[PDB]
């Protein structure tokens, strides 16, 4: 008996008492967060370490099985995640001062306060108010104040703590056979099984840059016409021939364009689709919705959700001093035990959220067969992707008068379907540059490319050609403007959000043309087609137990990450824009500064 | 005739505590009238299999003696009980042959077994050496082995327990819910058969 029996037989000891401890921890989670209050703040801690606890043995174990010999994919890929020596690898002294710096990176940035000079002793912080006044507000001056206030009592006592950070995660990566920590971020999209299927982790560098060059036509389009709305809309301020600058895109780092919808409506005489006074008149409770919003996926062909979820989960209206915070979730805590939490309200945000919850639900109980560490997405990008295919499928008003919501007698025209497209469009296309941008800095200097000096000048160099945007106020070396943001503080990957707009506007694609319909791919419908149905779980039943390149493959016909869907959805939009700024022309300026 | 000795089926079906599946209990019923319509006409089973022999002419025909086996298992895992199936149960803990004849019933007990810290006092063989027999018991606690050098006793790298306990909980879903079994086999040996039901008149 070769040690590849041994292997089975330790796996099967191993995800049997994993199971409990993990349900275990997950249960003490779920009762603190519903139930928020210190006698239940001890209880997570002491389930929480013990998992971690019990999950470095079974780390230190598998090491004398010499992965290389191990014939079975399946076998190798499930003993693949169990040798990761993560940072114990480091030493002691050096892993304990590690934990300590990311724990005050992060209390730094959650504790941020700014007082106008005017009132030193009332500072405000990034929660509503500061964050509001950034957002909803029509002042330049002010607006470049609150800019420059951040930006200067946060990004200026971040410089050493990244600079330390970034070379002790590095030697981190070269202990862990990485020549970078970029490579370890990567690691997740890569694959070296199935002949055919192969996929390097470098070749993510070039397919990036590769399907974004597409974009960069659409892009300009919408940039020529918001400076063009702002230029109306701001006197003397935006030339016609710079980019606009930073602070009035309407969020703080510019993440988003949405709140900026208000300026840049084009023809905003018809009325938007709204149903929440609908919704009120026809007395609908948070039941109602969570059953509407069962009955869609039941009409698709997904199987009925299991009874216990209406009596466990937390769906609407705490109230009283039994507190709770619900950020909308949807949480798998195991052994077949499924919930959600929200605090649902009668709005049409609220049921949009709903069908993205309950997507997720449903992603989370296709795949309860596999074994234990195979129990999640494909990729990083695919659990979003597919919660949100939902959401973009039941917002259309043909669903919507199928559930008699908009009154049978509606008749759709121009303006409303433009206002609606470039409304979406503000916010799915206006952030892809932003991501591209900040993941390729971020990639440069960790690889050490650009050196210590050269920081925060190349970052706003390339936000010139790469996204256009000017200084305000220049910054020489004293401050870290890109530290001041919640992905780049606390240690997350940002390629995920870029990835998942492709796959879903792909997967949206392909059952729109296994569905049988007609028309503009952005009044399409996956109602009542069982087809499309199957076809969707072929591939969500697989969970992580094969490569996501073969994961594209039965949902679409290509198992490379392309752009052209995304072109095709925006086709009206961009087609009306060819004709709208007949007058400007596309294309900025990267030499234009307001100061100079 | 006046039907009477009935066979006591309430001692089995009603039992205050049932058996781990590794050490099922097995009781004798002999020298009786069995109805078995009352049995049928139940709606409190949710899985009721018969294989040799169809439920309704069942009434008619008797044997010289009735085997029951009763045991508690999970939810998913009923469906390895059964000729010519493999998986844990089928193998390390309860085997049955191709030539079974008799019946099957599997009931939910989540308002019982299951308590809100956990339920830890059922168990089941997780390693063995090779396949049970049908109708062969093991419980033997030796430790098991699984590479090449001996351990005395205490676990090792390759020594593992052989049994594991369950985990049931009172929200599991139907997957992870505990179900009661109870397995009649009817045996037919040379002797004058004596357990079949009544004389209707
Ligand atoms: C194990 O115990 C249960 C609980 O007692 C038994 O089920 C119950 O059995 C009794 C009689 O055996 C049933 O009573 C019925 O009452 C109606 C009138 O309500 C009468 O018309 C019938 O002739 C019968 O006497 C009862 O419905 C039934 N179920 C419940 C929930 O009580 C069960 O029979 C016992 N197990 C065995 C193997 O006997
Ligand atoms: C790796 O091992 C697993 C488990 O032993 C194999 O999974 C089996 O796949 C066959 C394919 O038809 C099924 O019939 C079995 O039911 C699966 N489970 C078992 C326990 O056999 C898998 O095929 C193996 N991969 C290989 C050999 O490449
Ligand atoms: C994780 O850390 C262990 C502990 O050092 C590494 O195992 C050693 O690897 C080196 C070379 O790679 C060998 O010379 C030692 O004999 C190994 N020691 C033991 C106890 O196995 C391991 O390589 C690291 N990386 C993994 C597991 O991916
Ligand atoms: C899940 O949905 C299915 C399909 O609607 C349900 O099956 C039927 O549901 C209707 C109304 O919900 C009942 O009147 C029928 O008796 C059901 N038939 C069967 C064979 O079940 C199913 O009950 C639903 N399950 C849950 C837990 O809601
Ligand atoms: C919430 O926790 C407190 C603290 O023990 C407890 O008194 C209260 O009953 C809990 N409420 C619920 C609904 O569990
Ligand atoms: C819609 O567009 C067509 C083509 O330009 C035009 O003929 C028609 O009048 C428009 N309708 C409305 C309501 O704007
Ligand atoms: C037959 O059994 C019934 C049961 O109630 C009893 O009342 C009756 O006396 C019995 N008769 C004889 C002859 O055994």
């Amino acid at each position: 008996s070769t040690i590849e029996e041994q292997a089975k037989t330790f796996l099967d000891k191993f995800n049997h008492e994993a199971e409990d401890l993990f349900y275990q921890s997950s249960l003490a989670s779920w009762n603190y967060n519903t139930n928020i209050t210190e006698e239940n703040v001890q209880n997570m801690n002491n389930a929480g370490d013990k998992w971690s606890a019990f999950l470095k043995e079974q780390s230190t174990l598998a090491q004398m099985y010499p992965l290389q010999e191990i014939q079975n994919l399946t076998v190798k890929l499930q003993l693949q995640a169990l040798q990761q020596n993560g940072s114990s690898v480091l030493s002691e002294d050096k892993s304990k001062r590690l934990n300590t710096i990311l724990n005050t990176m992060s209390t730094i940035y959650s504790t941020g306060k700014v007082c106008n000079p005017d009132n030193p002793q009332e500072c405000l912080l990034l929660e509503p108010g500061l964050n509001e006044i950034m957002a909803n507000s029509l002042d330049y001056n002010e607006r470049l104040w609150a800019w420059e206030s951040w930006r200067s009592e946060v990004g200026k006592q971040l410089r050493p703590l990244y600079e330390e950070y970034v070379v002790l995660k590095n030697e981190m990566a070269r202990a862990n056979h990485y020549e970078d920590y970029g490579d370890y971020w990567r690691g997740d999209y890569e694959v070296n099984g199935v002949d055919g299927y192969d996929y390097s982790r470098g070749q993510l560098i070039e397919d990036v840059e590769h399907t974004f060059e597409e974009i960069k036509p659409l892009y300009e389009h919408l940039h020529a016409y918001v400076r063009a709305k702002l230029m109306n809309a701001y006197p003397s301020y935006i030339s016609p021939i710079g980019c606009l600058p930073a602070h009035l895109l309407g969020d703080m780092w510019g993440r988003f364009w949405t709140n900026l919808y208000s300026l840049t409506v084009p023809f905003g005489q018809k009325p938007n689709i709204d149903v929440t006074d609908a919704m009120v008149d026809q007395a609908w409770d948070a039941q109602r919705i969570f059953k509407e919003a069962e009955k869609f996926f039941v009409s698709v062909g997904l199987p009925n959700m299991t009874q216990g979820f209406w009596e466990n989960s937390m769906l609407t209206d705490p109230g009283n001093v039994q507190k709770a915070v619900c950020h909308p979730t949807a949480w798998d805590l195991g052994k077949g035990d499924f919930r959600i939490l929200m605090c649902t309200k009668v709005t049409m945000d609220d049921f949009l959220t709903a069908h993205h919850e309950m997507g997720h639900i449903q992603y989370d109980m296709a795949y309860a067969a596999q074994p234990f560490l195979l129990r999640n997405g494909a990729n990083e990008g695919f659990h979003e992707a597919v919660g949100e295919i939902m959401s973009l499928s039941a917002a259309t008003p043909k669903h919507l008068k199928s559930i008699g919501l908009l009154s049978p007698d509606f008749q759709e025209d121009n303006e409303t379907e433009i206002n609606f497209l470039l409304k979406q469009a503000l916010t799915i296309v206006g952030t892809l540059p932003f991501t591209y941008m900040l993941e390729k800095w971020r990639w440069m200097v960790f690889k050490g490319e650009i050196p210590k000096d050269q920081w925060m000048k190349k970052w706003w160099e390339m936000k010139r050609e790469i996204v256009g945007v000017v200084e305000p106020v220049p910054h020489d070396e004293t401050y870290c403007d890109p530290a001041s943001l919640f992905h780049v503080s606390n240690d997350y990957s940002f390629i995920r959000y870029y990835t998942r707009t492709l796959y879903q506007f792909q997967f949206q694609e392909a059952l729109c043309q296994a569905a049988k319909h007609e028309g503009p791919l952005h009044k399409c419908d996956i109602s009542n087609s069982t087809e499309a149905g199957q076809k969707l779980f072929n591939m969500l039943r697989l969970g992580k137990s094969e490569p996501w390149t073969l994961a594209l493959e039965n949902v679409v016909g290509a198992k490379n990450m392309n752009v052209r869907p995304l072109l095709n959805y925006f086709e009206p939009l961009f087609t009306w824009l060819k004709d709208q700024n007949k007058n400007s022309f596309v294309g900025w300026s990267t030499d234009w500064s307001p100061y100079a | 005739p006046n039907i009477t000795n009935l066979c006591p089926f309430g001692e089995v079906f009603n039992a205050t505590r049932f058996a781990s599946v590794y050490a099922w209990n097995r009781k004798r019923i002999s020298n009786c009238v069995a109805d078995y319509s009352v049995l049928y006409n139940s709606a409190s089973f949710s899985t009721f299999k018969c294989y040799g022999v169809s439920p309704t002419k069942l009434n008619d025909l008797c044997f010289t003696n009735v085997y029951a086996d009763s045991f508690v298992i999970r939810g998913d895992e009923v469906r390895q009980i059964a000729p010519g199936q493999t998986g844990k149960i089928a193998d390390y803990n309860y085997k049955l042959p191709d030539d079974f004849t008799g019946c099957v019933i599997a009931w939910n007990s989540n308002n019982l077994d299951s308590k809100v810290g956990g339920n830890y006092n059922y168990r089941y063989r997780l390693f063995r050496k090779s396949n049970l027999k049908p109708f062969e018991r093991d419980i033997s606690t030796e430790i098991y082995q699984a590479g090449s050098k001996p351990c005395n006793g205490v676990e090792g790298f390759n020594c593992y327990f052989p049994l594991q306990s369950y985990g049931f909980q009172p929200t599991n879903g139907v997957g992870y819910q505990p179900y009661r079994v109870v397995v009649l086999s009817f045996e037919l040996l040379h002797a004058p058969a004596t357990v079949c039901g009544p004389k209707k008149s």
